């Protein structure tokens, strides 16, 4: 699941 | 067997062209062994019309005809992105382009299929390692694709995103 990959804005 | 390029071995920044600069981004990141390496990440899940390209440096052919490309990467899981819109994606495309010399510039080749040749749409398989960077899970998939025959002094790879959330952790290019 890789929830460490932050979205940009 | 024989390595033509390994992003995991870079002694400094990648230096790979990104188009647009708002898409892919070079970031330090983990191996499968938790060694810290250079990677590229893109996650513009809150933006419409995403078409984000990343391109390696010129790779020499060194006599090879069939090229193998090993990609390590992590996809985030649209289900696992709070408040994400429904257009979220979980794959990227891979392309190559051959050349007689290091001809790439900021605008050439065109950032689109043709002159690039699509190898495949890449997705996460159900073989993997997953660890708890706790409590965020790091899941690294491995995929190999190959293309050929290759005939010119060298080539480039490209990676295209179109609205997902992922990190390309490693690219190893080899032959024979």
């Amino acid at each position: 699941s890789n929830e460490w990959i932050q979205p940009r804005l | 067997e024989e390595t033509l390029m390994d992003s995991t071995t870079a002694t400094a920044e990648l230096g790979w062209m990104v188009h647009p600069p708002s898409g892919w981004e070079e970031v330090s990141g983990y191996d499968e062994n938790m060694n810290t390496i250079r990677t590229y990440q893109v996650c513009n899940v809150f933006e419409s019309s995403q078409n984000n390209w990343l391109r390696t440096k010129f790779i020499r052919r060194r006599g090879a005809h069939r090229i193998h490309v090993e990609m390590k990467f992590s996809v985030r899981d649209c289900s696992s992105i709070p408040s994400v819109p429904g257009s979220c994606k979980e794959t990227f495309n891979l392309y190559y382009y051959e050349a007689d010399f290091d001809s790439a510039t900021k605008t050439f080749p065109n950032w689109m299929e043709n002159p690039w040749v699509k190898v495949d749409t890449i997705a996460a398989d159900e073989s993997f390692s997953q660890v708890d960077l706790g409590g965020r899970v790091m899941k690294i998939n491995t995929e190999v694709r190959s293309f050929g025959p290759v005939s010119r002094s060298g080539f480039y790879l490209a990676f295209q995103d179109y609205g997902g959330c992922m990190s390309l952790i490693a690219v190893r290019v080899f032959y024979r």
